[PDB]
């Protein structure tokens, strides 16, 4: 019913460069919520009640908005931040999510070793997700033959 | 102390079948007013699509687009919440999370998320042809899938090694 619109759909930034992303809605929205999700894992509550940071969210993040103008602002982008951010509302049924902004690093393909290590780890959950979907492809592929055998 | 959620899925289904999901949780009860748990699903490489919800007072909410298919259930003593989806097709292949929302009347948001479960809708052709084959002929094709599967998996491994290599070379350099 209320449709959340996220722009930009994809955002490419440089480490240390302030950015801002927006979510706009058909109708007036009492509160805007934000969720971060790195590929392969569950989403994390990032910003709630339009401008409140969840436990463990870096101070470099910020939320702002009123009416149907809602925006997230990263003060100083860092490599760990690269993820898809979704906006969500519950002003009325049904609750709805935005398209999400995928945050990417300009230079993704010589920082501090901590940063390089962080990006190095982010890779593992994607690969597991991909591998698993290959297992269910063959779990699906396998099932017809089993049933035919299981007949008698 | 804190809240966890765990979703129990079936892995794979064929079309038209009733997909059923379990979500077990700890750290809160659905005997506490304001407590509620909703189902959200995410297609691979696509966005979040909220599904259903349920409250302490047994009050349900549904995606209007799919409500006829959906049904949401709860087990207050057992701390379980069930989502049943009927007559499934390819559009149901997704990763199904399970989340909590506290209803105060003001902000209603999802404060804790389970790990999620991944379901695949077997794109299902007529497979009556097999029933012509005997056991041993069927065993052959069954045996063929395992080497074929592990080759697509090592391909995903090699693909991510080539992604690791620029960062790895960045580490050893300095």
């Amino acid at each position: 019913q209320i449709v959340l619109s996220q722009s930009p759909a994809i955002l490419s930034a440089s480490p240390g460069e302030k950015v801002t992303m927006t979510c706009r809605a058909t109708s007036s929205v009492t509160y805007m919520h934000w969720y971060q999700q790195k590929p392969g894992s569950s989403p994390k509550p990032w910003i709630y009640a339009t401008s409140n940071l969840a436990s463990g969210v870096p101070a470099r993040f910020s939320g702002s908005g009123s009416g149907t103008s809602y925006s997230l602002t990263i003060s100083r982008v860092e490599a760990a931040d690269a993820a898809t951010y979704y906006c969500q509302q519950w002003t009325s049924n049904p609750p709805t999510f935005g398209g999400g902004t995928k945050l990417e690093i300009k230079r993704g393909s010589s920082w501090t070793v901590e940063d390089l290590q962080k990006r190095l780890l982010a890779l593992d959950p994607m690969m597991e997700q991909e591998i698993e979907e290959i297992r269910q492809k063959y779990q699906c592929k396998r099932q017809p033959i089993l049933d035919a055998i299981e007949a008698k | 102390m804190q809240v966890t959620l765990k979703e129990s899925g079936p892995g794979i289904l064929q079309p038209s079948q009733t997909l059923s999901l379990t979500c077990s949780f700890s750290g809160f009860s659905l005997s506490t007013s304001g407590m509620g748990v909703s189902w959200i699903r995410q297609p691979s490489g696509k966005g979040l699509e909220w599904l259903a919800h349920i409250y302490w007072d047994d009050d349900k909410r549904y995606h209007p687009s799919l409500k006829s298919r959906l049904t949401i259930s709860k087990d207050t003593s057992s701390n379980q919440v069930f989502l049943k989806i009927t007559s499934v097709d390819t559009a149901d292949t997704a990763t199904y999370y399970c989340a909590r929302s506290i209803y105060d009347g003001y902000y209603d948001y999802f404060d804790v998320w389970g790990a999620g479960t991944t379901v695949t809708v077997c794109s299902g052709s007529d497979y009556e042809f097999l029933k012509s084959w005997t056991v041993e002929d069927l065993q052959k094709r069954l045996l063929a899938l395992d080497p074929m599967m592990e080759q697509e998996i090592e391909e995903i491994r090699q693909k991510y090694q080539s992604k690791r290599q620029p960062i790895l070379d960045a580490i050893e350099a300095k």
